[PDB]
Order: structure tokens, then C-alpha cells, then sequence
């Protein structure tokens, strides 16, 4: 919907937002998994 | 394909650093070529 515009990856990481990208086979893919945790104490990841 | 970035940031994409080589450095000097230089008076030449 918004061509010729690119997001800021670092701003999204600081704001704890998960973005999307284009995969190898031309399929849109979720390239990160983060949670709504302000600190970086191993809790922003969803795995733990 | 797509561009390969260098010195990746804080998340997501992967990167490859530029090729680093320093032990392979060497200096190329002939050290055997001999040439002579001089001045003189000649019939034809650019002064």
C-alpha cells in the first residue's frame, strides 16, 4: 500500500515490533520474534 | 539476486565482512635491472 517507502529496523527493534520481509522463494515471511519487554534481560525473546 | 551488506546492525539480516588479507603483503622490486643516465652534446635531439 505504501511503495517507495522503507521502515527503520533499529527503531522497530527499540519499539519491540516484529516486521516482515521477502523470502528466498518469493513468499512473505516473518523474520523476527520479539515480545513486549522493555529491558534486554533475555525476556524480549519469545522462546524462553 | 540481492545485495550483500557488510557490518550488520542490531537485528535480522546477515552480512559478510570485506576480505581481510595482510600476511600476503609483498613488495615487488626488480633489484636486478640496471640503467644508466648521462648528459652530452648530440647532433639531433630535444634540448
Amino acid at each position: 500500500l505504501y511503495p517507495e517507502d522503507t521502515p527503520d529496523e533499529e527503531a522497530m527493534v527499540k519499539g519491540r515490533l516484529n516486521k516482515v520481509s521477502v523470502g528466498t522463494s518469493g513468499q512473505m515471511i516473518i523474520d523476527d520474534a520479539l515480545t513486549c519487554c522493555t529491558q534486554d534481560n533475555y525476556l524480549h525473546f519469545q522462546h524462553v | 539476486q540481492y545485495s550483500i551488506q557488510q557490518s550488520l546492525g542490531n537485528a535480522s539480516g546477515v552480512a559478510v565482512s570485506p576480505i581481510n588479507a595482510d600476511a600476503t603483503l609483498s613488495t615487488g622490486v626488480a633489484l636486478n635491472s640496471s640503467l644508466w643516465a648521462g648528459i652530452g652534446v648530440f647532433a639531433r635531439g630535444k634540448p
